[PDB]
C-alpha cells in the first residue's frame, strides 16, 4: 500500500532513491505467498 | 503428460495478437480429448478445441514464483512462451 509507501519514503532517509528504486524493482518473492513489486507503486515511490 | 494437465491450470494458446496467450484450464483435462474448456486473460470463458491427431495440448504455464529469475534455464516447462513472458517481465517489471 502507497500508505505504507509514504511511511518507507520517510524512514528511508539515508539511502538515496537510486538504491531504493533498485531494491524495490530487484526484489523477489521467495516464497508463493509473496508477490512482485508492482510498477504503481515504483511510480509512488519516484513521484513522492 | 496427463497427470501435470488438471484444474486450474494455465497454458499457453497460440494466438495472432499474441504469439502466446495464458489462459485458465477450468475444465478437468481427459486424455484423447478433443476440445476443453479455458478461461482466458480477458475474463471470457472459451472452449479451446484441441487437435488430437496431430496437435499437442498447449505448454504449461510456469509457475509464477519461477518467473523474475535471472536464469532463463530456471524456469522448469522450459519452451519459447515461457521465455518470451520472463524476458518482458524482466526488461519491463524488472527494467
Amino acid at each position: 500500500t502507497d500508505d505504507d509507501a509514504e511511511a518507507i519514503c520517510s524512514m528511508c532517509n539515508a539511502l538515496t532513491t537510486a538504491q531504493i528504486v533498485k531494491v524495490l524493482n530487484l526484489y523477489t518473492p521467495v516464497n508463493e505467498f509473496e508477490e512482485r513489486v508492482s510498477v504503481s507503486f515504483i511510480r509512488t515511490i519516484q513521484m513522492r | 503428460a496427463s497427470e501435470l494437465y488438471t484444474k486450474f491450470a494455465r497454458v499457453w494458446i497460440p494466438d495472432p495478437e499474441e504469439v502466446w496467450k495464458s489462459a485458465e484450464l477450468l475444465k478437468d483435462y481427459k486424455p484423447g480429448d478433443k476440445v476443453l474448456l479455458l478461461h482466458l486473460e480477458e475474463g471470457k470463458d472459451l472452449e479451446y478445441r484441441l487437435d488430437p491427431k496431430t496437435g499437442e495440448l498447449p505448454h504449461l504455464r510456469n509457475p509464477d514464483i519461477l518467473v523474475g529469475e535471472n536464469d532463463l534455464t530456471a524456469l522448469s516447462y522450459l519452451h519459447e512462451p515461457a521465455v518470451l513472458h520472463n524476458l518482458r517481465v524482466r526488461f519491463i517489471d524488472s527494467k
